[PDB]
């Protein structure tokens, strides 16, 4: 509720009014402090969601994502204070302002009690990210990249706007509790499909499914490090949160209309993971891997099965923490080599031995190696999907088989092998990069002991 | 034994004494539509505020 919001927004005057060089320090202090307070919100009751007021409420689904976003907030500050050191204090302050303003919106939307209120800051997250990708992005095609990312989501979000207000004029309020209790069987009338399509496509776009995913490779690669993590670790997941919330009034229409997306997602994950097997760009390879994992959640959410929701929430968080880490891996390597081609800097393990380890559990976590939370996600989803149909395991398991090859492919090409002779600027890794990397992996294994925290309201 | 009327005398408005009754509706007016009922009762605060989307007040 408020105990998270005002501390987040009151953090903004601090960064603006802090000393010239202390900006990174005091921002990091209370961002971690905010994370601690958010963790206090992680508690949930049995069945009734933790409701605070007409404006804000939390459930067993929102809380794990809330603590994840606040937990993220220190990490971009940690990950960004290397390529922004040679910048004017105002621009550094502006950069920090963008992140916490972005993070502030995330707390708002996840705790939003009204769908329209959920909707207003659903796209409002775009404005800070658009600035981050465009201004501080370090590339040339970032301009076209920002346009692709911006227009795709709007093209899907605006139908939701017309759909959402239609609910208000037809079924009174759009309070999440009032929708759930007063749910009615959506008919099969040919208007209700376009009703169904509008209420779904908005979350489809910013949850890249095959076909509606070309923004993500352009979104991730040209975005700066902080932009890439926030976009891949939370931003691809507003779509996820919407579906678990909005599919309450899409049944039984979801039963019949689910087919085109399920085939698109299940086949897409094989295709996308195949792209990972032959990606020339390390950041792009990680980006395409996010599509495969996210497309798995598409099948998870859209099956509408108790087990499927549970594994979704497991992959909901685990992928986000993992994808942020892998982007950190690529970023921590990038500036040393000043290039994105994977084969540019081979045999890094012989030069940097600890990064060899950090890359190693990172690849293992993305492998869904048990008992990592990723395995709990994928394995739960497979069982739910298998109950839905026996055939899907052929597609399901094949993804894990492909996921194995490309995951260690980056490991062998970069970490193992012969070091590149020509390069000589690879310095011993700063303990900031090392500290940040453990900041990611350590909570992941810490979460393994308590899956019930992140299983969700279906748990 | 008549007399010449003075100026303005002919233009004087005069009261004429008649026996015919005054017409009831010289225009033959029909019935008149009943006005819509007026507002009444003390003004009360708007129930649950603006009631516009998520705005509580
Ligand atoms: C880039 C293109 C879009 C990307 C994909 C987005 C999703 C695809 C479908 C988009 C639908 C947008 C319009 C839906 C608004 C809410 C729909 C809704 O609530 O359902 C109504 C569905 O009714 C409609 O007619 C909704 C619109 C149907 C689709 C036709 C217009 C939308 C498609 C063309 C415009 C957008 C495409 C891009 C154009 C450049 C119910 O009303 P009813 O017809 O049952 O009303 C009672 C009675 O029958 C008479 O009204």
């Amino acid at each position: 509720m408020l105990k998270i919001i005002i501390p987040t927004t009151m953090l903004l005057p601090m960064t603006w009014m802090s000393k010239h060089n202390m900006i990174w320090i005091n921002a990091t202090v209370h961002s971690l402090l905010i994370s601690l307070i958010s963790l206090s919100l992680l508690n949930q009751l049995g069945e009734n969601s933790l409701n605070f007021s007409l404006t804000f409420f939390s459930d067993s689904l929102s809380a794990p994502l809330l603590v994840l976003t606040t937990w993220l907030l220190p990490l971009m500050l940690m990950a960004s204070q290397s390529h922004l050191s040679k910048e004017t204090t105002t621009r550094k302050k502006l950069y920090i302002t963008m992140l916490i303003l972005l993070q502030l919106f995330l707390i708002m939307t996840f705790t939003a009690t009204e769908l329209i209120l959920f909707y207003i800051l659903f796209e409002a997250t775009l404005v800070p990210t658009l600035i981050i990708i465009t201004r501080w992005g370090n590339q040339t095609e970032r301009l076209n990249a920002g346009l692709y990312f911006l227009f795709y989501t709007l093209a899907g979000s605006l139908p939701l706007l017309v759909a959402l207000v239609y609910i208000q004029n037809t079924t009174g309020s759009l309070n999440f509790l009032i929708i759930h209790y007063w749910s009615h069987p959506l008919s099969n009338s040919w208007s209700n499909i376009f009703m169904w399509l509008a209420c779904i496509m908005a979350f489809m776009v910013k949850m890249p499914l095959y076909g509606l995913h070309l923004w993500l490779p352009k979104a991730h690669v040209e975005a700066p490090i902080a932009g890439s993590m926030v976009l891949a670790a939370v931003l691809l997941k507003l779509g996820g949160y919407g579906m678990m919330r909005i599919t309450t009034i899409l049944n039984p229409l979801t039963n019949y209309m689910a087919y085109p997306f399920l085939m698109l997602s299940m086949w897409g994950m094989i295709m996308t993971s195949s792209i990972c097997l032959r990606q020339t760009d390390l950041k792009s390879l990680i980006a395409y891997s996010s599509v495969s994992h996210m497309a798995l959640v598409i099948v998870a959410i859209m099956i509408q099965t108790p087990w499927s929701f549970m594994g979704a929430t497991a992959l909901m968080i685990a992928h986000g923490l993992t994808s942020s880490m892998l982007f950190c891996l690529a970023n921590t390597n990038y500036e040393r080599v000043h290039s994105r081609t994977m084969i540019l800097a081979r045999g890094l393990q012989t030069l940097l031995p600890l990064m060899a380890t950090w890359w190693l559990m990172a690849s293992l976590t993305n492998l869904a190696l048990p008992p990592s939370i990723n395995l709990i996600g994928e394995l739960f989803i497979i069982t739910a999907s298998f109950s839905w149909s026996n055939i899907t395991i052929i597609l399901m398991g094949m993804n894990m088989m492909i996921t194995a090859l490309y995951s260690l492919y980056m490991l062998i090409t970069t970490q193992r092998g012969k070091y590149t002779h020509h390069i000589n600027n690879i310095k011993a890794s700063f303990t900031r990069e090392n500290a940040l990397m453990a900041l990611h992996i350590l909570p992941l294994l810490l979460l393994t002991l308590n899956p019930k925290m992140i299983l969700g309201p279906l748990y | 034994g008549w007399v010449r009327p003075d100026l303005g005398e002919l233009s004087k408005v005069t009261k004429v004494k008649t026996d015919r009754p005054l017409p009831e509706n010289p225009y033959h007016s029909r019935a008149r539509p009943e006005p819509n009922p007026e507002a009444e009762g003390d003004l009360k605060p708007a129930k649950h505020g603006s009631r516009l989307f998520f705005w509580t007040m």
